[PDB]
């Protein structure tokens, strides 16, 4: 009644927490339960919205406002627009972030803190996440203006490096290099919009790069000394120069605002590790200005 | 008989014995038990390309400090093959066997992590898919970097484009001492095909 | 109907909704997992039911 | 046969083989090596398609 | 690629035309010119024999490890190619009459695929 | 609701990494990954041949120039051909590699440091992989002349020990041996190539040797003190003698050459660890004659 | 269909072409793996598809 | 042809001679034979009395 | 087919000959173990046959 | 997708070579070989006597 | 205060040390965790017999 062994010597390994980072799989923590089939119900009736509000396609597809422009009557043609904002006229077309600011503080008389802070869309908040991107990138383009105000505008994608000045601390844009003799238009893909009556464009530029997927490092850590991980996150730029002069009344306002949206389509990523030299880190504004912040470390 | 050089090249072969494909068969029947196909399967066997590297106590440190120096030797099998090829695709496996004289008043443990390839350690974060063993009871490390890149494939030696594919990063809280035997995962193959350069034999260090 | 060599390859998988995974559709949250207040979730579908180890015989 | 490389083989006494403009008559036939079975490169078919020479002609210009 | 070669039927000889991808990108020990005889002619080529073959073609893929070659911003010198002799000229000894070879070299473009307009051009 | 345990205890042992060295089985590497099944599709366009070109049979069926020798309108008949390159006329038909230079450099005023360097073709250099090898060798054999050279020429195939001069660090042939008088090619497969119009021919030696297989190690370390793997890797020579002499008139050149390439078909190779002393190590030439190489140890 | 005492052997396999394996022919790679981008990799086919465990559920 | 681990990571306890003092069970005892099915007859023709 | 209280005993057994397996009568080794040159030791049959596991795959 | 244990604790026992002098089992050495199927065939035309 | 491994190998018959590679298909155990180290030498011979 008491057999004996027939079982094979099994070979074995020690390994508590076998792959613990993957997504799929048999997790071997023990529940501080009374079931061991602990489970809540779906997700009726818990939410306000019976949408998928982690979604990729959701996450991305929510717009935000990267540029607020300013378009005078002075201005001339075929110049790019810039006044007021940084980058002007000239938008990144990709998913990364690609605008920083620059916070200074004093540790002692002799000694500046600089801290780089980034304005994130919520796709650039997710890119942020991962290593490599690939998407089809989406802009609205909107002119805010009267019935009076009549003007027309160019908005052409010129693909590759951009033209940029490198500083010291930060990379802004060549304004210089992409007036109508330097840089013709004349080749690229290009929409004119009338400003008579029409107001908004939705422009849905695709992926087209000699990569499969660009890096999704962007501005972070770009300066004079290393930026060649912020031209290989993109791919082309948005360039709106004018094509006839804001032509508008006296008793008007001698301003026109164009305002850019910004989301994304058909969005991939790869690797579940940020590209970033340090953590993904949020921002917290400190109270005062004099104040300092969280630094976090790389050492284990 | 007219002038000219001519072509129609005449293939004899020797000694009409029996078709070679029944006497291979045959011969491994009795030879081998195993019979060698492709050389693709061979980067998925674990050849040691080291039998000591050692590392000091808390240094983040690279697998390319040791791949680097151990892709020109041609030891193992994915750097002797890859000699006659020009291109590869697919991720890497590793195994890192322990031979650390270790104490008992201390934990040590062995992380590892993913940089992109040719970075250095301070240029890169820890936020990614990671595995940790202690080698007080598991003494093998084992780990598989998969093929993340920005292209199909990817070259010897290419431009200043760097960063462009995953690898790995070893961590440890003490100065380890380890034997690492690498091979290619499921999807790993060689392509492109070269001919090949030379090889070198013994070193007697004669008299004279 | 997996190419893999690997025998059952990991963790038996359920059936969701006929959409694009991504690419914006509005996916309705209800119809991913399919588990209502029924005999679904194994812990209403005892006490429905009423099997012999919710007694703890 | 043999594999990534081409013999002398003394072929035929043709090939008036024209490559549009240009005809390269050859006294025989050149003794082809190529990519064995073509697979070839990018994706640079899948971003845009073409253009032909009268239909960059067609473009507008400032 | 294709050569043309052109020697009267008195002068013999044999080359080689094979191409090495990533040749001056690799390390010096993985080129051609830093390996055997066996090792050379164990490339991608064709023989050149001047009394079998006065013309010899060859088609060089797409070789780049990146999609669609870039034209802008860069020189990107991906595939190098050679031409070997491995006999020498083998001409009778009898100079002021130039035995001679006179190989000429034809090149184009095949399976072309040519996408996106930019406003650039490299220097 | 809580039952005991009716499992037996199951044997076990300890084994991390059981069977490590085997091409085939289940792997139990930790992905670094997001899914467990990561898995990357086909080789469709990947690279720029659909040919496997990691096959046994596609890397050996490389052919690769092992002979161009010289065959001038001097030499005598039923002599073996011997000039210029080293081996002569007298190629040894297998797999492995036969031929090996030897470069010196100096340690000190009284010490030299010698290295063996061995050029290898696309099947010596799958060979010495491994320990045992079988295969049909092929080989090409074609004479660079003109349309005035006429000649007969001789391949004969000799099976068992190559009749060699062991030197102090090398093996070279012996051509007193193989003369006409003392190695008579009436008993042999011979083949009688001419050369008034026809050029190439193609011989198709089979595997014939009293073993199941033979050794891989070839010309490495091979010597006067060391011969004995050096007659136990080949089963054979193809030894080129002229039957005609060299017919030339004075207007072409008093030389042709014999141009020999070499390949394989039929390939089975046995154990995959190399038969040599020392690890394959590939020999990276040194930018000056005076520096030195690396040398790879054994010691563990 | 295969003698061994060992009951199931190893790492159940998949299938390929029609040739010799060595002895040169040119084999094709398309037709050794059976994984084109169809339902049959796995990772594609949970989301064409669209099974419960693409969603975290 | 060398795939990866699909198998979770099993929980375990290192209990040697669990129950030895139940007659009914699988016993890891190593017989001193020559065969691991080592199995005498029946009681038929061994004892006077059946 | 065999009385046993254990669940499958050990070591799943192939076939052999028709005869005495001691008490001489000169028995035939071919006829013991069943695998000659054909499609019955498994590393032979995944080469003739073909799988994709001898490619790499 | 990623749930949790349902599977027992399983008794175990550290006992490398179990039954190692039994002429029939499953031997648990490692070949040093290229194939976990290494396996030769038949005695056919091996030994002059068959 | 160490940590014992061990290593195997393959040799062909009756060479010594010296006269021979490491780079071979090998086993490794630990004797503190694994006292057992079990190997298996295939049959990878010339001659389908070997006599004494």
């Amino acid at each position: 009644s008491k057999p004996r062994n027939q079982q094979q010597v099994c070979p074995l390994q020690n390994v508590p927490a076998w792959g613990y980072s993957l997504y799929k799989g048999i997790d071997m923590s023990v529940p501080l339960a009374y079931d061991p089939n602990n489970e809540l119900g779906d997700l009726k009736d818990v939410f306000p919205s019976a949408v998928d509000e982690m979604a990729i396609g959701y996450v991305c597809g929510n717009p935000a406002v990267k540029h607020v422009l300013t378009w005078k009557t002075t201005d001339a043609i075929q110049k790019p627009i810039a006044n007021g904002d940084d980058w002007g006229g000239v938008i990144p077309v990709g998913m990364p972030c690609y605008s920083k600011s620059i916070r200074t503080t004093r540790i002692s008389a002799t000694e500046n803190r600089e801290t780089e802070v980034m304005d994130a869309a919520p796709c650039e908040y997710v890119a942020n996440m991962f290593s490599y991107w690939r998407a089809t990138m989406c802009y609205r383009i909107t002119v805010v203006k009267t019935a009076f105000h009549t003007g027309r505008l160019e908005i052409f994608f010129e693909p590759g490096v951009i033209p940029v000045k490198p500083t010291v601390n930060n990379i802004g844009p060549d304004q210089d290099r992409l007036t109508g003799a330097v840089a013709p238009s004349d080749n690229n893909y290009k929409y004119i919009l009338d400003l008579t009556n029409d107001t908004e464009v939705t422009i849905r530029v695709p992926f087209v790069s000699n990569k499969m997927f660009l890096k999704t490092a962007g501005i972070y850590g770009a300066n004079s000394e290393n930026n060649w991980n912020f031209h290989e996150s993109f791919s082309g730029f948005l360039c709106i120069r004018p094509v006839t002069k804001l032509m508008a009344p006296d008793t008007v306002s001698d301003n026109v605002s164009i305002v850019v949206w910004k989301w994304a389509e058909d969005v991939v990523v790869v690797e579940p590790k940020p590209l970033t030299s340090g953590p993904t880190q949020v921002y917290r504004p400190p109270p005062t200005a004099s104040t300092a912040v969280e630094v976090l470390n790389v050492e284990l | 008989i007219n002038i000219g050089n001519k072509t129609n090249e005449n293939v004899i072969s020797f000694f009409d014995s029996t078709d070679a494909e029944t006497q291979n068969h045959n011969a491994l029947m009795k030879g081998c038990g195993e019979f060698i196909v492709n050389l693709r399967t061979l980067l998925r066997t674990f050849r040691t390309i080291t039998d000591n590297w050692i590392l000091q106590a808390n240094t983040k440190t690279p697998i390319t400090d040791l791949t680097n120096t151990t892709d020109a030797q041609g030891r193992d099998y994915m750097s002797y093959l890859s000699y006659l090829y020009r291109f590869y695709r697919g991720g890497r496996r590793y195994k890192f066997f322990n031979t650390t004289p270790l104490k008992q008043s201390q934990t040590c443990y062995i992380r590892s992590f993913l940089i992109p390839r040719n970075y250095s350690a301070d240029e890169i974060n820890v936020d990614g898919p990671s595995h940790i063993t202690y080698p007080v009871i598991n003494p093998v490390h084992e780990v598989e970097v998969p093929f993340y890149s920005q292209y199909r494939k990817i070259p010897i030696a290419s431009t200043s484009d760097k960063g462009y594919d995953s690898s790995l990063m070893y961590f440890s809280n003490t100065a380890t001492t380890q034997i690492v035997a690498r091979a290619g995962n499921d999807d790993f193959t060689f392509g492109w095909m070269i001919g090949p350069p030379q090889l070198q034999g013994e070193s007697r260090s004669v008299a004279p | 109907t997996s190419e893999n060599p690997k025998i059952g390859p990991i963790s038996e998988v359920a059936s969701g909704v006929k959409t694009t995974a991504n690419g914006i559709e509005r996916i309705p949250v209800i119809g991913e997992i399919a588990k209502p207040v029924t005999t679904a979730v194994k812990w209403f579908a005892d006490v429905v039911g009423t099997v012999a180890a919710i007694f703890g015989w | 046969n043999v594999h990534n490389t081409e013999l002398a083989s003394s072929t035929s006494e043709n090939s008036v083989e024209t490559q549009e403009i240009t005809t390269f008559h050859d006294v025989e036939t050149p003794n082809r090596i190529d990519t064995p079975m073509a697979q070839d490169t990018s994706s640079a078919r899948n971003m845009d398609d073409t253009h032909s020479i009268i239909q960059f002609l067609q473009r507008p210009v400032l | 690629v294709k050569l043309v070669l052109n020697a009267n039927p008195f002068v013999a000889g044999r080359m080689y035309l094979a191409y090495s991808p990533y040749d001056d990108k690799v390390d010096t020990a993985r080129s051609v010119l830093q390996t055997s005889r066996a090792g050379v002619t164990g490339y991608p080529g064709v023989e050149l024999d001047f009394q079998l073959d006065n013309s010899v073609e060859m088609t060089i893929p797409y070789a780049s490890f990146q999609e669609a070659y870039d034209l802008v911003t860069g020189t990107e010198d991906f595939v190098q190619l050679y031409l070997f002799p491995i006999t020498p000229v083998l001409g009778p000894k009898s100079e002021s009459e130039s035995s001679k070879v006179d190989i000429s070299v034809y090149m184009w473009l095949s399976n072309i695929s040519l996408v996106i307009p930019t406003y650039r051009i490299n220097p």
